[PDB]
DNA sequence: TTT
């Protein structure tokens, strides 16, 4: 089989910038080298087919060169949709062979998260179980911590955290922490906060409730 | 416009069966070659299987990891492609797209490449049994307000197997709203959903998370409240 | 999917 190599499996740039992202075969493919976007949300569409034919409709920043088994995707003037997934593909023989993807993502101004709290419902208390949720919105760069205090004390068993992809109009990311407890656990405390450190602050952002006030 | 629209992906035992389906509209379906496509969770893209068009007579190629287990064959009469998957391994684990191949190869090349694509169906071969969500609202408690906005939730816990979709008041809100990608934790799935709106329109007006789990047979509503 |  012919092995498809994107030695670079991430990269992140900025509006405007040149991005090349470049794809090894590993044998001559006689320039039946295609490549491929796959948008956040997972739709692929094709780019560049035949090394470097611009399939119609696809905006002309899109451009491809190479032969032998050295190939180059290139976007000029980085624009804020480009953010996804770029694949190269092989068609010379079979079986059809893609690159393992390099994942674009676009830079913009640091932003601090917006954040929520939330008590755990009265449906999952009657059911005996107590899961308390924050919610990180809107921020960049992606690296956040967040930390749960329980009656001042930090509590990390239970705790599971999902980023978003980032966001493909303003560029920021959102995350979600949930602390899963027994019902039993949950009752016998009183104050619960999630606090979230970012670089955009020198203090972090704080949001809190009180059990016996819900 | 080209459309192909896959269904039949849902949950099967290794070793058992299932069969694919992707229907085709928007271009002369019987002219074309066409393929199966897949990606296996947080990885790339590996090219399935190939079906020619009657013209030559209905030729089929296989990638060596799904020969003598899948069958690819079409119907052209109903402009729809098939893929049956038997004797399945974990490993066949993926979303799978149905995918036009490029046309008159005199116009665009002799090389394979694939020129339109569906949206995908999602094929998980595990063990595990098919176990519905709980679904549990996200309200702000009796506390502080920020005037400008408030952000409602939906948490949704312990589903087998992927993936559930929730969508916020029949899918009029689409702006505001965060969808957290699910999190496997001792053998099954939690996601949650977010959305943000002006605190003028709520709770005075309505909100409501609809979350589908297609594979547990399972729609469920909440209201949210304060 | 040229012959």
């Amino acid at each position: 089989d012919i092995q498809m190599t994107q030695s670079t499996s991430s990269l992140s740039a900025s509006l405007g910038d040149r991005v090349t992202i470049s794809c090894r075969a590993s044998q001559d493919i006689s320039n039946y080298l295609n490549w491929y976007q796959q948008k956040p949300d997972g739709t692929v569409k094709v780019l560049i087919y035949y090394t470097s034919r611009l399939r119609s409709g696809v905006p002309s920043r899109f451009s491809g060169s190479g032969s032998g088994t050295d190939y180059s995707l290139t976007i000029s003037n980085l624009e804020q949709e480009d953010i996804a997934t770029y694949f190269c593909q092989q068609g010379n023989t079979l079986p059809w062979t893609f690159g393992g993807g390099t994942k674009l993502e676009i830079k913009r101004a640091d932003a601090a998260p917006t954040v929520s709290i939330f008590p755990p419902s009265s449906e999952q208390l009657t059911s005996g179980g107590a899961s308390v949720v924050c919610f990180l919105n809107n921020f960049y760069p992606k690296d956040i911590n967040v930390k749960w205090k329980i009656d001042g004390s930090e509590r990390q068993n239970g705790v599971l955290n999902s980023w978003t992809d980032q966001d493909s109009k303003d560029s920021t990311y959102s995350m979600s922490s949930t602390l899963t407890l027994t019902k039993d656990e949950y009752e016998r405390h009183n104050s619960y906060t999630c606090e979230a450190t970012h670089k955009t602050s020198t203090s972090p952002i704080v949001k809190s409730f009180n059990r016996n006030e819900c | 416009e080209v459309q192909l629209v896959e269904s039949g992906g849902g949950l099967v035992q290794p070793k058992g069966s299932l069969k694919l389906s992707c229907a085709a509209s928007g271009f002369t379906f019987n002219t074309y070659a066409m393929n199966w496509v897949r990606q296996a969770p947080g990885k790339g893209l590996e090219w399935v299987a190939r079906i020619r068009s009657k013209s030559n007579n209905y030729a089929t190629y296989y990638a060596d990891s799904v020969k003598d287990r899948f069958t690819i064959s079409r119907d052209d009469s109903q402009s729809m492609l098939y893929l049956q998957m038997n004797n399945l391994k974990t490993e066949d684990t993926a979303m799978y797209y149905c995918v036009r191949h490029r046309g008159a190869p005199l116009y665009y090349g002799n090389g394979a490449w694939f020129a339109y694509w569906g949206q995908g169906t999602l094929v998980t071969v595990s063990a595990a049994k098919t176990t519905p969500p709980s679904v549990y609202p996200l309200a702000p408690g009796c506390g502080d307000t920020t005037g400008s906005s408030v952000t409602s939730g939906c948490l949704v816990k312990g589903y087998f197997p992927e993936s559930v979709t929730v969508t916020w008041n029949s899918g009029s809100l689409s702006s505001s709203v965060h969808t957290f990608p699910a999190l496997l934790q001792s053998g099954l799935y939690t996601m949650s959903s977010s959305v943000t709106v002006p605190s003028s329109t709520w709770p005075s007006e309505t909100v409501t998370c609809s979350v589908a789990h297609p594979a547990s047979s399972t729609t469920v509503d909440k209201k949210l409240e304060p």
